[PDB]
């Protein structure tokens, strides 16, 4: 195949996680 | 009719770097143990 580079701006790189202790 | 041979669709799969990723590290302070001869508060009394 071929390779591609994502243009995802840095500001869109934030992620938040919610979970339980189990 | 036309043939998709040249124009075929493309699938995608990231080149994950997990195989070379560093791990999350937990810190623990090495408590100065009282099991070892640690000092104590010198509660003082008076002999009157």
């Amino acid at each position: 195949g071929t390779l591609k580079t994502s243009n995802l701006p840095e500001e869109l790189r934030k992620v938040f996680i919610t979970y339980s202790m189990d | 009719v036309r043939e998709p041979g040249s124009q075929a669709c493309l699938a995608i799969d990231p080149l994950v770097g997990e195989e070379g990723g560093a791990a999350v590290a937990k810190l623990e302070p090495h408590l100065q143990p009282r099991g070892q001869p640690a000092p104590q508060p010198l509660h003082t009394l008076v002999l009157a």
